[PDB]
RNA sequence: CGCGGCACAUCCACCUUGUGGUGGGUGUGGGUAGGGGAGCGUCCCUCAUUCAGCGAAGCCACCGGGUGACCGGUGGUGGA
RNA sequence: AUGCCGUGGUGUAAAGCGUGGCAGUGAGACGGCGGGGGAUAAGCUCCGUACGUCGAAAGGGAAACAGCCCAGAUCGCCGGC
RNA sequence: GAGGAGGGUGGUGAUGGCGUGCCUUUUGAAGAAUGAGCCUGCGAGUCAGGGACAUGUCGCAAGGUUAACCCGUGUGGGGUA
């Protein structure tokens, strides 16, 4: 049977991704699996496992103008109308961290652990990150084989 | 010489004639390899039943 | 004696009690319908 | 011959309720409501043990994939290689090895890599 | 340690490892050899018939403890169908010594 | 308290010396100008009960 | 016995009309499902007796007695009296000194001087006349006791 | 497919070789209406036998057993 | 073309026939294929198929899904293809 | 044996997976089709008849069988219409 599940038997490391030229989707996927812990053999979907993920320089994520001017974002309030339609381009010019956050959350499962995982996410639009007291580990994207 | 007839697909949508053909080939379950003699009358049964069985020449 | 006295094997068929659950015989029990037969017996003549 | 049909029924009532203990509200108190739940619960156990077996395969596969990626190899080619080597080792104990002795997993990876032919053509 | 193949299943066992197995022809105090799937002493990793047909796992059978009693009955729907039954798998206990 | 025999059945069916019942055919009591002797010979005589209602008829007589 | 609908007093009224009451379609106040209602399919006072072939009765009886003869359980005694008056004490000594068993069937005949008076008050001892020799008593009792007249009468009636 | 445990037909060799059963093989076993087969359990009469105010029935809790309906033991209450 | 009747072999476990006992059904739906009724219509209705499924079949897939695709659950297994 | 590592019962259960109450009637239901507030108790395919049909076993054996009725003490012996 399983050996990984156990209180305290988790290595909470920190990862840093320089999200400059990377595309939003591939970044979000790697962040999702890396965040949940599927890159580790001690996977245990029943618990909040995984490592901490830091997104650096989210402002520079390459997205075509064909989506900046067409991929609309919808936040309905609850009131009549109230469909807060706002372009992803404007969101990139205001709160790109919320755009990236949304993309990741859409790739994470929709359950209680998802929220416990969300609170393990730290996204900053700029490149200068004050969080240097911990042990950041620069992590880059790759294919494996095949 | 001899053929190995191995059923691959089931007999659910297969009509009466096909099901009885498989009964006469002695097939009862999916992976049920049956050794048949020379092609005296098997050619018709196979041609009727091609999409459900595998024809594999064997000793 | 009486304590060794036995019925013949094959005789003494148990009475099939009818309206005693689904495992015994059934809820409708023979009369598995809603027409006349369910409620009363039609004369054999008709 | 009046028989007073209480006792025989009580055997069922106390059995079903003592098995049904732990259910919330009108589930562990009411015979006729508990009875419903035992039917649903046991049908669920019936299919869930089988689904459990499949589930455990899914978990084992995920872990093997994780360790394999740590050794820069995919699950696909890992299993293909082990089959070519004749290493009829189940996914349960292979996933165990991934934790108990990662080095042994690495060794099995090298064996699979060597056993794999050359490319994706045939 | 070594992985033993038996009962259609595979089990990771070491020396002195008590493990439940399926029912087989044995008694109380007989050492019945069982095939291997993989032997790992920490560095040596075996794979092929040169090891598989070479070594075995000798252990004693002492226990004969029945498995958990499974009560089960099927129920469909408004059809009015129940199927009362149960099953208690008969197992044995293997004390792995090799 | 005691079984009754259907009087019409006792007046229409005739049991033989074994397990057989016969039916008189007589579709020949109204008009007999257009019917040929072939047809009246088909009706003449006595015909065994077809096996499709004997399980009913035997209970009607008994 | 029991009591079915029609013997139950009253019940002809049909209260709780079928509109605006919210109650079930009662239809009578003494229907089975009501407290104090009638009994449906009740034990009607049957009067019956499983008439059997006389050949079956006789064959069974002579079969049971013949088995008693095979096991030596027939004690065809001669009489049981101190001359004319009964003596249950002496009956106890006789029967419990020759038979030594609990359940005993005694066949005397129509002699009430010391017949069904000396053997009475003996738990397990039953008595009857040859003409009424049934089988239940024979299978219940072990050491079947007969008088000489019991044998002569039984044999004579039964050829 | 594999590995073990129940069952139904047919077959092989046997014991009372179509009454009834033993070892083994093959195939079969989703199922309402409906047919058939084989059973559990409360009460009651009888027969054999028997625990039983040194504590039964009924009830409660626990631990166990049977493929199932269900059963047993322990302890407590109670007192025929 | 298929299909139907009959005939000579091969193959098959029970499938068939006859005579008896005891019932159910006697409101069908959908899809595919041929039609007709309709508007070149309908999740419409009426016909045929030894065409199937559901009805009376759980499971996997079609996001969700009685009727579509695969496949017919004796029970267990932290084993595979 | 305190406290504890490890192992195993009886509770609780974080968190993940899966999963559309029961009965009836319906071509067809989780129901927004109906019915039930809960618990205990009561309650629905049974009987007479020398009935009928069929079947299994048990008596007899070209025969079988007695009804009413008589005697007697239990329900046995007689009774040939």
């Amino acid at each position: 049977p399983t050996y990984a599940p156990k209180a305290g038997d988790t290595t909470r490391s920190w990862y840093v991704i320089d999200a400059t030229d990377v595309v939003l989707g591939r970044l979000a996927v790697a962040a999702a699996n890396l965040l949940r812990g599927k890159h580790k053999p001690t996977f245990a979907p029943n618990v909040d496992g995984g490592d901490f993920v830091i997104v650096i320089n989210a402002d520079k994520v390459a997205i075509s103008g064909d989506k900046l001017q067409h991929k609309m974002v919808y936040r309905h309030s609850g009131y009549p109308g109230g469909l807060h339609k706002r372009t992803i381009g404007e969101l990139m010019q205001r709160h790109p961290d919320r755009v990236v956050e949304k993309a990741i959350l859409g790739m994470l499962p929709k359950n209680r652990l998802s929220r416990q995982i969300q609170r393990k996410l730290r996204v900053y639009a700029g490149p200068e990150h004050p969080h240097s007291a911990q042990q950041p580990v620069p992590y880059e994207l790759k294919q494996v084989a095949q | 010489s001899q053929l190995k007839i191995t059923q691959v697909r089931s007999t659910i949508g297969a009509r009466w004639k096909q099901r009885e053909s498989l009964r006469t080939l002695g097939l009862r379950r999916i992976r049920h390899s049956v050794i048949r003699e020379d092609n005296a009358a098997t050619r018709g049964l196979i041609a009727v039943v091609r999409h459900l069985v595998e024809v594999e020449p064997a000793q | 004696k009486l304590h060794d006295l036995r019925p013949a094997r094959g005789s003494k068929i148990a009475r099939t009690r009818v309206g005693r659950g689904d495992g015994s015989k059934g809820k409708t029990a023979g009369r598995g319908t809603k027409g006349t037969r369910a409620r009363k017996q039609v004369p054999v003549t008709f | 011959a009046r028989v007073k049909r209480a006792v025989n029924a009580h055997k069922k009532r106390r059995s079903i309720l003592k098995a049904s203990r732990g259910y919330r509200g009108q589930r562990s108190r009411l015979y006729r409501k508990a009875k419903e739940q035992q039917l649903h619960s046991l049908n669920y156990a019936y299919r869930d043990r089988r689904a459990r077996k499949g589930e455990f395969r899914k978990l084992w596969i995920a872990r093997i994939n994780a360790a394999a990626r740590l050794n820069d190899i995919t699950y696909n080619r890992l299993i293909q290689g082990l089959k070519a080597a004749g290493v009829e080792v189940d996914r349960k104990n292979l996933a165990d090895i991934a934790i108990s002795d990662p080095a042994a997993f690495t060794a099995l990876v090298d064996v699979a890599r060597a056993a794999l032919p050359e490319d994706v053509n045939a | 340690y070594a992985i033993v193949k038996t009962g259609g299943k595979q089990y990771k066992v070491a020396v002195g490892d008590v493990v439940k197995v399926e029912k087989l022809e044995s008694e109380q105090g007989e050492k019945v050899s069982l095939p291997v799937a993989l032997v790992v002493d920490g560095a040596t990793v075996t794979t092929d018939a040169k090891a598989l047909a070479k070594v075995a796992v000798t252990g004693e059978v002492l226990g004969h403890t029945k498995g958990p009693k499974i009560r089960i009955h099927k129920f469909k729907n408004k059809t009015g169908y129940h199927k009362r039954q149960g099953h208690r798998q008969q197992l044995t206990v293997l004390k792995v010594t090799g | 308290p005691k079984a009754k025999t259907h009087s019409g059945a006792s007046k229409r069916f005739r049991r033989t010396g074994t397990g057989k019942i016969v039916r008189q055919k007589a579709n020949r009591r109204h008009l007999l100008e257009h019917k040929p002797s072939t047809r009246t010979r088909r009706l003449d005589g006595r015909t065994v009960v077809a096996a499709n209602d004997t399980k009913r008829v035997t209970s009607l007589l008994n | 016995s029991t009591k079915t609908r029609g013997e139950v007093s009253g019940g002809g009224r049909k209260p709780y009309r079928q509109k605006g009451t919210g109650r079930a379609r009662q239809g009578s106040t003494r229907a089975p499902q009501f407290t104090g209602g009638g009994v449906v399919h009740g034990p009607k006072p049957r009067d019956y007796s499983q008439r059997t072939p006389k050949k079956m009765i006789a064959a069974a009886l002579r079969g049971a007695l013949s088995d008693r003869a095979r096991n030596g359980r027939i004690h065809a005694i001669t009489e049981l009296v101190e001359g004319q008056n009964p003596s249950t004490k002496s009956a106890r000594a006789f029967l419990a000194s020759l038979t030594e068993r609990k359940q005993v069937l005694v066949v005397i005949g129509r002699s009430d001087e010391a017949g069904a008076k000396s053997v009475r008050n003996l738990p397990g001892v039953h008595i009857l006349a040859p003409d009424q020799l049934n089988t239940y008593d024979v299978l219940r009792a072990d050491d079947v006791v007969f008088s000489v007249e019991a044998l002569n009468a039984y044999i004579a009636a039964n050829t």
